């Protein structure tokens, strides 16, 4: 915070106070914890240290601490999550050997007292801290940042300006990733946090988005760490979680147009399927680890082996082909209609030679498998289709589309059977709206009210 | 709708014959057989139209006849080719005003009399082949157009309709 001179000070004063920690005789540590605090002063030396404290293109901060003798750059809190980890490290390492130092106390309260009361300037740092830091936490508190997410959203609802309660609202997010594992596994909080995640990324914000995916991340971590999936579906138990609050989850599912409902996974992988888009690869990365563990969860829990092709683990297949189509499999229309819809929505956005080839040659096949269905994903492909056929002169990727071309002329014969529109008929729509590309505006989407009300049912429930 | 995928593909084809990405277009050009061997109706509609408009359109210097050329022959072989694999079925019944559409270029710009021989040799022998393989479906038009033509023969002797309709009856 504040200009070059003020951020190279505090980086000096970072190196200065790790400095007279190992080089002073009154503390008289231990020799392997001046090791590590002699590692830990040459890590904070480093360039990526630099960029993490916001000085960049600066070769000495000591030479630009005292320049004038002789703002432009965001702020993004998982440096700040970085920094206070290294910080943590260190103040550990130096308090394993004095016996009953009490700074971990002093430290967890000062960040108690300032995560949650009301300041816009300081909140979302010292909501970020205390995640960071401490080492318990209770159902008031968890409960408590709840209510700041909601009320959060309440003033990103009313007020114009966003970007200040964007930032509390994903310091909220990343609290919560890093406070439930020391929650006791009783709480079915557990669980319900999940529900919190995808709601996150119902509100289409890159940030947003980032964050989400790291609370599902570490919550199926932890969750399977706790052996809740030993013989339950991924389905099952967060239905039987969802079960209560399903109405405002109604209303929520019919403006999103994706029914948790009928079709879990395939719920779950039309919210997952952004994360090819978003801009940075690790989030990418990220949202494919996802999808690995719950094909394994998925898959272990009808006992077949991974990569099993069958009714339930088609979807997390279909995302992951991008990174076999049996009709004796799917024998019903929907989950093969939804199949088709899946591989539309990916040739329709990514623009990519090998994967829009490796899809339209998969595609090509499900036009002979599937020729009855095979309409209702038509004008997904209409315009691009057509486009290649204009101006793509390479063999091939025109050779499957000419297959495909050659497919639906064949079975021109009956159209009424199913129509581009079918997906409306039960709840699934906007598959193809919700793995579109972040929009420019990032603005939040109003039925953020439901999600606002959803957020308080589960407190209603769950909290007393 | 489909159609204007088959149209994007009909014209996808066509945009080579004024400029007249050679394996793209003959890629194309198997596409357009595989398109016509199940409806071919609007695929021959929209060929006799081009070939209409390429024949009708004026054009001059040496590299345009050779242009001229080189385009009618490949447009004959490709409805050759379309016609010769129609019938995947006894599917013969054709609409006798799209067949009277085809027929009069076909009929006059290699048959009014040897027209262009030195280059346009072959495009007769084409343009026969295309006739056999069309009055194989659907002669019966041909039939009264020759039957009208020598109905046409009334009373005066400066006719020259025969070299351009009766020599018709040989291919």
């Amino acid at each position: 915070t504040g200009p070059l001179s003020l951020r190279a000070s505090t980086h000096g004063l970072v190196i200065n106070i790790i400095h007279s920690l190992c080089t002073c005789s009154q503390l008289h540590f231990s020799e392997e914890t001046k090791q590590v605090l002699r590692l830990s002063l040459t890590e904070f030396s480093l360039p990526k240290f630099y960029l993490l404290f916001g000085i960049s293109k600066v070769k000495s901060a000591a030479v630009i601490a005292f320049r004038s003798s002789y703002e432009r750059e965001t702020f993004a809190l998982t440096s700040l999550e970085t920094v206070t980890e290294a910080l943590l490290e260190i103040m550990e390492a130096c308090m394993r050997d004095i016996p009953t130092c009490k700074w971990l106390d002093q430290w967890t309260e000062l960040a108690q007292r300032f995560a949650f009361q009301y300041n816009p300037s300081l909140q979302p740092r010292a909501l970020v801290v205390f995640g960071c830091i401490s080492k318990r936490v209770s159902h008031g508190q968890i409960k408590q940042i709840i209510r700041i997410l909601s009320k959060a959203l309440e003033s990103c609802l009313k007020g114009p300006d966003t970007y200040n309660s964007q930032v509390l609202i994903e310091a909220t997010v990343i609290a919560l990733t890093k406070l439930q594992p020391l929650l006791n596994k009783d709480s079915p909080l557990h669980k319900a946090l999940f529900w919190v995640a995808v709601a996150v990324l119902q509100l289409d914000e890159v940030n947003l988005y980032s964050a989400g995916t790291a609370l599902l991340e570490q919550n199926l971590h932890t969750l399977d760490s706790l052996r809740i999936f030993n013989d339950k579906s991924p389905e099952e138990v967060f239905m039987a979680i969802r079960n209560p609050l399903e109405w405002h989850c109604k209303q929520m599912d019919h403006f999103v147009g994706l029914n948790f409902n009928s079709n879990f996974n395939f719920a779950l992988v039309g919210h997952l399927l952004k994360g090819y888009r978003h801009p940075s690869p690790a989030i990418v990365a990220r949202t494919v680890r996802i999808l690995h563990t719950l094909l394994t969860l998925v898959n272990k829990h009808r006992n077949c082996d991974k990569f099993e092709v069958n009714t339930q683990s088609v979807a997390y297949l279909a995302a992951l082909l991008t990174v076999l189509l049996d009709e004796e499999v799917l024998t019903d229309p929907k989950i093969q209609a939804l199949l088709l819809t899946v591989l539309a929505t990916l040739v329709k956005y990514t623009t990519d030679e090998f994967d829009q080839r490796i899809l339209y040659e998969y595609l090509a096949e499900a036009s002979v498998v599937f020729p009855k269905v095979f309409p209702v994903v038509h004008n997904l492909l209409d315009s691009k289709i057509n486009t290649l056929l204009s101006l793509c002169q390479d063999p091939n990727l025109l050779n499957p589309i000419h297959g495909i071309v050659q497919s639906v002329v064949y079975h021109e014969e009956s159209p009424p059977q199913y129509q581009t529109s079918y997906l409306q008929s039960f709840g699934f729509n906007g598959l193809w709206r919700f793995a579109g590309p972040f929009s420019k505006q990032t603005q939040i989407p109003d039925y953020a009210e439901l999600i606002v009300k959803f957020l308080d049912a589960l407190i209603d429930t769950y909290l007393p | 709708r489909p159609v204007e995928w088959v149209q994007a593909v009909v014209s996808r084809f066509d945009e080579q014959l004024p400029i007249k990405t050679k394996v793209s277009t003959e890629h194309n050009k198997e596409c357009l057989i595989n398109i016509s061997k199940y409806k071919f109706s609007l695929v021959i509609s929209g060929l006799t139209t081009i070939l209409k408009n390429v024949n009708n359109m004026r054009i001059f210097g040496e590299a345009a006849e050779k242009n001229l050329y080189l385009s009618q022959l490949i447009i004959l072989d490709t409805l050759e080719k379309c016609l010769a694999g129609q019938p995947k079925d006894t599917m013969r019944l054709d609409e006798t005003m799209l067949v009277k559409q085809l027929l009069p270029e076909i009929c006059h710009f290699l048959h009014t009399c040897r027209e262009g021989n030195q280059h346009a040799a072959e495009l007769r022998n084409s343009a026969s082949g295309v006739l056999f393989s069309l009055s194989c479906n659907n002669f019966n038009a041909v039939f009264s157009r020759i039957s009208t033509r020598l109905q046409e023969l009334t009373v005066c002797s400066e006719d020259n309709v025969d070299v351009h309709d009766i020599e018709l009856l040989q291919y």
